RNA sequence: UGACGGGGAAUCAGGGUUCGAUUCCGGAGAGGGAGCCUGAGAAACGGCUACCACAUCCAAGGAAGGCAGCAGGCGCGCAAAUUACCCACUCCCGACCCGGGGAGGUAGUGACGAAAAAUAACAAUACAGGACUCUUUCGAGGCCCUGUAAUUGGAAUGAGUCCACUUUAAAUCCUUUAACGAGGAUCCAUUGGAGGGCAAGUCUGGUGCCAGCAGCCGCGGUAAUUCCAGCUCCAAUAGCGUAUAU
């Protein structure tokens, strides 16, 4: 049963201001402590320094060897992992490059069949993988 | 090639005649303003140097042309009221080109002295 | 501080279920039919009847004697009755809600060229507006989406500079009628 | 010097690739030349490797975009 | 005489072509061999045209889509 | 507090929710802080006096500083334009019709977005359908219509080159108009897709839990409806795909 007179407003209004912080998706995004934790700090892209290669086998049903990347970022110094998306696309990239990496499309989560890679990667060295994958352009 | 003047209004303080231009010239391209003044003033029994046109915009579609044109006492009233470029349009006015970066030099460094030196320093 | 405006507003409105076989079905049969472009064509005549509807159904909902009702009703009634999609008698606003979205596709400069007999197809009406060959009461209409509203419908004619009008046929028989 | 180079180096090797693109770049107005350099580009790529031919064949596919491009 | 010929016809051409085609593949076993003929089929195709071009580019990946048909079989 | 406030914005059945640095108003500040001169009006910074901080020239005795004005470069970044033209406009200042104004207007870069809208049309012939007054069936008619075929055909026209006008301080762009300008009209429309969600292959070749696609369910271990290619098609269409806030 609800509390439903007619001088209640502020019972009404300070029971939902607490309650919404039940609410996942309110808490997330407005108590401020996913946006230091976040490699990015709430951009949509940020250019960084590939240090190292990495294979990472798929989860559990799948069966494969993902082709990712170790970047360090430019922008706050923090250290992420990312995923190098097309087939033969390992091979464009150089170690010690400018690669311009991108969310994977669900906002945090880090899903796929790949466990724990939540970045993919867009450019290397301001050409795109596109480009480079379709033989549009060159290195 | 016809010469249809809308809403007209003569006017005592600026000595002249106000009125809009309709020009019809259904086969040929805009007509000179050269020629509306030949035609009007072979209309409203004036010489054509008095009288100033400006501003025609063809419409679309190849028809009518329509503008401002105003007709003048005298040439001196003329000389009086008119704007200089629209009097510079018919050659009777031409202005000093420096015109505006060299000018504003000029007045950043004749700050720079005091004197009879403003003169010689250019 | 710039003497601008920036007034400016979408015209369609674009479909929530994108894939509906229905919807692509009928949309598809009015492009064939009146010969739009492209589905954006369609969309914006029903953003336009959706609007008009709109107004109805805000009006509808009061007494009738209220005057905004009494003035606003008239006006729109008295507009749709100028464009032609509502016929002089039946000027009553519940007659604004049956008003079927191939009532403004039909009052279109291509679909009137095509029904006053000025094309032998409607396809043809259309890429003969295109190539500024058809005025309305002397000005030379190069918009196939023009409105024609019925004191501008007895005036539909071919151009004064066109070849299927008065004269100076064009650069493929002058061309062509350099023999030697 | 061309017949008479006999390159082992990497940079010999540039050098006399310079060399034979400055002799060939001469004729490049002749209307025979499209001919001729096709002639010579599949001559010499038949000893070259797989990688290295799709390699050399994607050097030309971007480069006939970027003259599209340009 | 590669760098002595001056080759206006047809067939001077083509044995200009042959006499480049004799000198460079002795050196075919070399391991800079691959860039170098790269360097050299890129700066002798930058004056050709879009048509000539695509004609070079077809006769190689052809021949590349030939030799992965000899070797895998 | 990634908070200038408001008029307002995007969504929206009614309710809500979120955004508002931003062209109008009101506030605040000209690197951080102070303290003042003049003046009707200031705690002015296109004024002065110091301190802090950072920087330029020096004859090392001294001198001068402030782009959060318009352009511009450094730097930080995912992320933002030309060291252009002029007072014609709209107004302001001045002792003033007369001088001044990077205030403003005008051009340039500009797929942030918004409106209009090209990329062919028609007539033949041949073939196939349709309904037929005739026709139990073979078989009809331009005694009637619908589609296709890089199989013909001469009619229309702008993209574009470009005399002029016209616009405008002076040019430009638009509009008007003169000459050129269409067969495969090579003057060649793209971006994502074809297992379900979700409109569209139960096709041909390769790889054989490898490479990879996959927002989710899942496909891949030698008839892959999903990868890599070709053909066909199917949405949207001068645009569409992806990433994050919402």
């Amino acid at each position: 049963g609800k509390c439903r007179g007619l001088r209640t407003a502020r019972k009404l209004r300070s029971h939902r201001r607490d309650q919404k912080w039940h609410d996942k998706q309110y808490k997330k995004a407005h108590l401020g402590t996913a946006l230091k934790a976040n490699p990015f700090g709430g951009a949509s892209h940020a250019k960084g320094i590939v240090l190292e290669k990495v294979g990472v086998e798929a989860k559990q049903p799948n069966s494969a060897i993902r082709k990712c990347v170790r970047v360090q970022l430019i922008k706050n110094g923090k250290k992420i992992t990312a995923f190098v998306p097309n087939d033969g696309c390992l091979n464009f990239i150089e170690e010690n490059d400018e690669v311009l990496v991108a969310g994977f499309g669900r906002k945090g989560h880090a899903v796929g069949d790949i466990p724990g890679v939540r970045f993919k990667v867009v450019k290397v060295a301001n050409v795109s993988l596109l480009a480079l994958y379709k033989g549009k352009k060159e290195r | 090639v016809t010469i249809r003047t809308r809403k007209f209004m003569t006017n005592r303080l600026l000595q002249r005649k106000q009125m809009v231009i309709d020009v019809l010239h259904p086969g040929k391209a805009t007509v000179p303003k050269t020629e509306i003044r030949e035609k009007l003033a072979k209309m409203y029994k004036t010489t054509p140097d008095v009288i100033f046109v400006f501003g025609f915009r063809t419409h679309f579609g190849g028809g009518k042309t329509t503008g401002f044109g105003m007709i003048y006492d005298s040439l001196d009233y003329a000389k009086k009221n008119e704007p200089k470029h629209r009097l510079a349009r018919h050659g009777l006015y031409e202005k000093k080109k420096t015109s505006r970066k060299q000018r504003k030099e000029r007045k950043n460094r004749m700050k720079k002295v005091r004197g009879t030196a403003k003169a010689n320093v250019g | 501080p710039v003497a601008r405006s920036w007034v400016c507003r979408k015209t369609y409105v674009t479909p929530r279920r994108p894939f509906e076989k229905s919807r692509l079905d009928q949309e598809l049969k009015l492009i064939g039919e009146y010969g739009l472009r492209n589905k954006r064509e369609v969309w914006r005549v029903k953003f336009t009847l959706a609007k008009i509807r709109k107004a109805a159904r805000e009006l509808l909902t009061l007494d009738e004697k209220d005057p905004r009702r009494l003035f606003e009703g008239n006006a729109l009634l008295r507009r749709l009755v100028r464009i032609g999609v509502l016929d002089e008698g039946k000027m009553k606003l519940d007659y604004i809600l049956g008003l079927k979205i191939e009532d403004f596709l039909e009052r279109r400069l291509q679909t009137q060229v095509f029904k006053l007999g000025l094309a032998k197809s409607i396809h043809h009406a259309r890429v003969l507006i295109r190539q500024r060959h058809i005025r309305v009461r002397k000005q030379v209409v190069n918009i196939p989406s023009f409105i024609v509203r019925l004191d501008s419908q007895k005036h539909i004619d071919f151009s004064l500079r066109s070849p299927y009008g008065g004269g100076r046929p064009g650069r493929v028989k002058r061309k062509n009628a350099k023999k030697g | 010097g061309i017949d008479a180079m006999n390159p082992s180096s990497r940079d010999d090797f540039t050098e006399f690739g310079k060399l034979l693109k400055d002799k060939i770049t001469q004729y490049e107005k002749s209307l025979y030349y499209a001919s001729f350099l096709e002639v010579l580009v599949r001559d010499v790529c038949i000893s070259l490797e797989i990688d290295d031919l799709k390699k050399i064949t994607n050097s030309l596919t971007v480069l006939c975009s970027e003259k599209q491009k340009q």
